């Protein structure tokens, strides 16, 4: 699983791969780990699909009740704080790396990582899931804050692609969603149009010279690819 | 005779006499007065002192519910303090659970729901106080009054107690679009000094509180220099 959420000026981009895996077999190839809580507050779900779906549905329902009774929009801080309480209360029972991210007119775009402990950290960008570990160095090097909405989406997609190229546990579609003052823009990049994969990267075309014909020289030529030669 | 013994019983006319009687307790209580301005909101309450030998700040009828919100109690003070204690419990649930200062409109409805609960059941009696909720959360400066029935209403200006009628005549002379919190402290206190019975209730002071831009949207007693 690879989930991330970066802030641009107006709002946020959540991005996620689409693979749930029972270890080494892909149970679902097209999961939607970007889970609506309110109109403009989503979470990205890493860990036990059961546990995060259950929390996301519980928190979505509390936020809907809350929004009805205050008769106003919900702040992302509220969604994050509810999600933290639940992820903390049950920290021993559940496996659930969450990123709450969204727009509210008070604080604009906000990102909250709620990792496995039930910490809630407010961040400019958050990484989550098995694939997160690949991106920390990618962000350190290539991420520049104060991106456009369009640049953030392109970057978030390029990020998720870099993670799911190396993480076995991540793969499939890259789902993004931009949350800002405007109507939410979801989009789904299929793997055959991903911004990066190792399979298409020219760096990794020439094969490792592992096989090597039986020769009268220590000169490494290439792989033996024909029994006649 | 049995129509009015408990709040669980409607009369034939369709009303709840025990809640009307609780309301009588407020209308016989010390006069409270409040004003919602652009700058913030102001609450002034007359405290009728039974004794010359009370400390200053004894039987405070005005209590901070949260940073941004305060309840002034017109009625039975002890009952009022149970509402303040609940209003607090709600204000701290808003911060604990939803990470937000409770909105005035929300806090008021929560106070009204509570006060109403006690009008429905044979085992309990209605509260003997009208709460005046002043708040300056993200919904701006808000003044509400929950009465014994649980009926919440938002006000620009509001008088409660035995001089309710005359104090209202004087609140109607104010322009609410124009006046600031600094004026209001003066005029609300002045109103309470004017409407007060000098021969009946000799010993009294005017406890004023506000929550305005001046006070950092923090609900506090106003200093003793502004009060006259």
């Amino acid at each position: 699983t690879t989930i991330l959420a970066v802030s641009y000026n107006g709002g946020v981009v959540l991005a996620a791969d689409s693979r749930t895996s029972s270890g080494t077999y892909v149970v679902n190839r097209a999961s939607n780990k970007l889970t609506k809580l309110t109109k403009k507050i989503y979470c990205c779900r890493s860990g036990s699909a059961a546990d995060t779906q259950a929390l996301a549905e519980r928190v979505s329902n509390y936020l809907g009740s809350y929004q009805t009774d205050i008769g106003a929009g919900v702040n992302v801080a509220t969604a994050a704080n509810l999600f933290q309480k639940m992820c903390y209360m049950n920290r021993w029972n559940i496996s659930a790396g969450i990123i709450v991210a969204g727009y509210d007119p008070i604080n604009g775009g906000s990102v909250y990582s709620i990792p496995s402990g039930g910490s809630c950290v407010k961040l400019d960008y958050a990484l989550g899931g098995s694939g997160s570990i690949f991106l920390y160095s990618f962000f350190d090097a290539n991420y520049k804050p104060g991106m456009s909405k369009s640049e953030c989406v392109a970057f978030c997609q390029r990020a998720v692609a870099h993670a799911y190229s190396r993480d076995g546990s991540s793969g499939g579609l890259i789902r993004t969603i931009t949350l800002d003052a405007d109507e939410p823009e979801d989009q789904t990049i299929p793997w055959n149009r991903s911004p990066y994969c190792m399979e298409k990267d020219p760096k990794y075309v020439t094969q490792a010279t592992q096989n090597q014909p039986f020769s009268s020289s220590a000169k490494i030529t290439g792989n033996r690819m024909s029994s006649t030669g | 005779s049995g129509h009015d013994q408990s709040t669980d019983v409607f009369s034939a006319e369709g009303r709840v006499f025990q809640v009307e009687y609780a309301g009588k307790a407020v209308d016989n209580s010390s006069t409270a007065v409040a004003a919602c301005c652009k700058d913030g909101v102001v609450v002034a309450v007359e405290k009728v002192h039974t004794s010359r030998m009370l400390e200053k700040g004894s039987n405070n009828r005005i209590h901070a519910v949260d940073r941004q919100a305060g309840i002034c109690i017109c009625g039975l003070l002890p009952d009022g303090r149970a509402i303040v204690s609940r209003a607090r419990q709600e204000a701290e649930n808003s911060r604990d659970i939803f990470a937000t200062p409770i909105r005035g409109s929300v806090l008021a409805n929560r106070v009204g729901e509570f006060m109403h609960a006690y009008t429905t059941h044979f085992a309990y009696r209605p509260f003997g106080c009208s709460a005046i909720i002043a708040s300056y959360a993200d919904d701006g400066p808000q003044l509400f009054v929950s009465d014994p029935s649980g009926t919440v209403a938002g006000y620009y200006g509001v008088a409660l107690g035995k001089a309710k009628t005359v104090a209202k005549s004087e609140l109607e002379k104010l322009d609410f679009s124009s006046l600031t919190c600094d004026e209001a402290v003066g005029k609300l206190a002045s109103i309470l000094h004017e409407v007060h019975d000098k021969q009946k209730d000799k010993l009294y002071e005017v406890e004023v509180a506000w929550v305005c831009d001046k006070s950092d949207r923090k609900f506090v007693h106003v200093p003793a220099d502004m009060v006259p």
